[PDB]
């Protein structure tokens, strides 16, 4: 029995051990209550504005669209405190944690942005934070490990499996199943068991609300399409939500194509996997013929996850949103292009969204189109990774 | 009728059940079959057998490592079903329960999964990451193929859950000793007497206590608390892990442990 629908069509649900159901029911009730509470809403708005720096800019590209009929804006979530969109919903879930009388936070991270957001919010709001991070990601996103620890979070390398996000997710859930009485699990994407895909969307939806207001102010009309990378689904659903009922607006989500879909080394379950049950949810996932969960791959740690949030699987099934893939090399070229021609260093995750917008422009350069890319984070964490690769080439 | 028959016999004998868990195919198919025959010979009343799964989220490191060993030996679900058929052909009356994760049941169709279980002579299936709230297609398919669907009564169970578990479950009721994941290093509580009592009030399938049961004292204590028996996994799996290079010593130490645990179930 739930207050809200745990499903999006066939996708979603609450596929956790029975022990965790009271915790999920408690969280759902506290969210429904908070959403109606003007004091909670005022506290959340105050933190977003005066601590995190919202609203974030909407920047028009000056140079990268030259000689085409594409106008491209970037929603500047890279300017948010902490350096990515992840900060928005963490502030909301931290306030829920306090509301429920929890004193500790568990989070998973891959890019380390969610871990950084969880640690900064825990430091501000007086929670004890522990973060699980796969050992491969501890290496390729190390600037974030340093930031988490300086902010007082305990960072726990996960060596199991692929040593990436899935493995961090597993360990966080295992921990929670023993610690729920005192710990809130601050899940950092629009995935996992209900009510997380719903909560994360509602605490990220200001991205699309601000974007709509900003584009109306600058252009006098809605975008032709909004484009966002999809690792678990939070930045994309946060950009998409306020546009879902504007049926003229295209919603394009971009999964990591890795070394190429045909190599099997990718992270694009929505379009290239099969429905299954894992991480608390019925969702598309990369899986073997026998139903074991595969390991994903992406150059970008934050997209390196072999499933995807259930609202995206639903929006795809009904045709409201379209999903595509971008390879590591396409993402790297979009990274380089934004740094050199707009003076913005984007996260490699966000570079996948930008790469697909550049393709939309370059393939059809006399098509008139007004596009927004969600620039979900900044690329400071990636500069060592990208440096190595460009020098070598 | 294997669980019904077992509990009737145990009741007549004033005994609790002792039920070991192992992962099928750990540390290989042949050695696993010998392990299982050893467990039965040493006095196991029933078995709980895991099918290796890539991401076992209700399991601690000991059984994570059992799964990884089976995979290293190339064990697949199809091979597990061949093992199960061989086990039943040798042992016609022992109850056999599987520990599954949902994806492996859902993968090639829920109905098809339970039909395969029936064909090899499995008696029960516990899907660890399907709570009663999501159980409808799993419990329907189980009952259509004469398989008992096992449900969990956690220490945090409310009245609604007790009534659902009593109604929907068959074979035995899983009485969880504690929150957390499987592991011998985390000792659970004594069975909650109130939960055992409510389950009996609601005519639930007899309770077996599991998680953190690693010593004869804990088995005796479950029986005294009114549970029908106890399950031990990590403690048994630790004996496999320790003796990988010494397969004969492995079987000797498994027989010793199981016999001791079963002896403690005698009241
Ligand atoms: O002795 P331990 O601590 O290793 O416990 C062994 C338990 N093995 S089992 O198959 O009963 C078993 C039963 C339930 C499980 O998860 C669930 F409760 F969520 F359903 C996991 C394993
Ligand atoms: C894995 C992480 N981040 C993912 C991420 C993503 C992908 O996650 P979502 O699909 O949940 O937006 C997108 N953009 C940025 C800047 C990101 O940091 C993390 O920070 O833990
Ligand atoms: C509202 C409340 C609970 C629900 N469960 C399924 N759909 C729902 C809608
Ligand atoms: C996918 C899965 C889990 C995540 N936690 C934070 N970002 C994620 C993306
Ligand atoms: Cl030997
Ligand atoms: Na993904």
């Amino acid at each position: 029995t739930t207050l809200l629908n745990p499903y999006f069509g066939e996708f979603g649900g609450m596929y956790v051990p029975q022990i965790l159901m009271p915790a999920l029911n408690q969280l759902e009730e506290a969210f429904v209550s908070a959403q109606k509470d003007p004091e909670f809403q005022a506290q959340f708005a105050d933190l977003l504005k005066n601590y995190a720096g919202r609203p974030t800019a909407l920047t028009k590209c000056q140079n990268i669209t030259a000689g085409t009929r594409t106008t491209l804006y970037l929603k500047r979530e890279d300017l948010l405190h902490g350096g990515a969109h992840k900060t928005n919903q963490v502030l909301g879930q931290a306030l829920l944690a306090k509301r429920m009388g929890k004193s500790e936070i568990i989070a998973e991270t891959g890019a380390g942005q969610h871990g950084v957001a969880s640690a900064l919010a825990s430091a501000l709001l007086g929670l004890k934070c522990r973060i699980y991070m796969g050992a491969k990601d501890v290496e390729r996103q190390s600037p974030n490990v340093f930031r988490m620890r300086l902010m007082g979070a305990e960072v726990i390398p996960v060596h199991s499996g692929s040593a990436t996000l899935k493995d961090a997710c597993n360990e966080a859930l295992r921990d929670w199943s023993g610690s729920y009485e005192t710990a809130h699990y601050m899940l950092g994407t629009a995935a996992g068991p209900h009510p997380y895909p719903t909560i994360v969307r509602e605490f990220q939806r200001m991205i699309g609300e601000e974007t709509k207001a900003q584009i109306l102010d600058k252009e006098g009309r809605l975008p032709d399409a909004v484009i966002a990378c999809v690792g678990g689904g939070s930045n994309a659903i946060g950009m998409f939500a306020d546009f879902i009922n504007d049926t003229s607006v295209g919603l394009i989500g971009v999964e990591p194509g890795g070394h190429g879909i045909e190599t099997g080394e990718h992270g694009a379950p929505l379009k290239h996997g099969r429905v299954g049950i894992y991480f608390g949810m019925k969702a598309p996932m990369m899986q073997t013929a026998d139903g074991q969960i595969e390991e994903s791959y992406s150059i970008s740690a934050g997209l390196d996850f072999p499933s995807v949030g259930p609202q995206h699987a639903y929006l795809n099934s009904i045709g409201r949103a379209d999903y595509v893939s971008i390879t590591d090399d396409e993402a790297l070229e979009a990274f380089k292009t934004l740094c050199r021609h707009e003076g913005i260093i984007p996260a490699l995750e966000s570079s996948h969204a930008l790469a697909h917008a550049l393709k939309m422009m370059r393939e059809q350069p006399e098509k008139e189109q007004l596009l927004v890319v969600n620039l979900s984070g900044r690329g400071d964490k990636d500069i060592f990774t990208v440096h190595d690769i460009l020098k070598a080439r | 009728e294997r669980y019904e028959n077992l509990f009737a016999q145990l009741n007549d004998r004033r005994e609790g059940a002792f039920v070991p868990f192992v992962t099928l195919g750990d540390p290989g198919i042949e050695q696993s079959l010998k392990i299982i025959d050893t467990l039965i010979d040493a006095g196991a009343d029933a078995l709980e057998l895991g099918v290796p799964f890539s991401d076992p989220l209700a399991d601690g490191p000991t059984i994570q490592n059992a799964n990884l060993r089976a995979f290293a030996a190339g064990v697949t679900p199809a091979q597990c079903f061949e093992m199960l058929a061989l086990i039943r052909e040798k042992h016609p009356t022992i109850p056999i329960g599987l520990l599954m994760y949902a994806n492996l049941v859902f993968n090639n169709g829920i109905d098809a999964f339970y039909a395969r279980c029936e064909q090899v002579g499995v008696d029960s299936v516990l899907v660890a990451d399907v709570p009663v709230e999501e159980s409808a297609p799993f419990r329907q398919a189980a009952l259509r193929h004469n398989i008992a669907p096992i449900f969990i009564c956690p220490p945090n169970a409310d009245d609604d859950l007790l009534r659902q578990v009593a109604s929907y479950g068959r074979g035995y009721t899983y009485l969880l000793s504690r929150s957390g994941v499987t592991g011998a290093e985390n000792r659970g509580a004594l069975p909650l007497h109130h939960l055992i009592e409510k389950l009996k009030e609601y005519h639930a399938a007899p309770a077996l206590q599991g998680f953190g049961i690693s010593s004869p004292e804990q088995v005796s204590a479950a029986v005294r608390a009114g549970a029908a028996g106890a399950i031990s996994g990590s403690a048994i799996v630790k004996i496999i892990e320790k003796n990988l290079a010494s397969p004969k010593q492995m079987l000797a130490e498994l027989r010793s442990f199981v016999s001791a645990m079963k002896a403690a179930s005698r009241a």
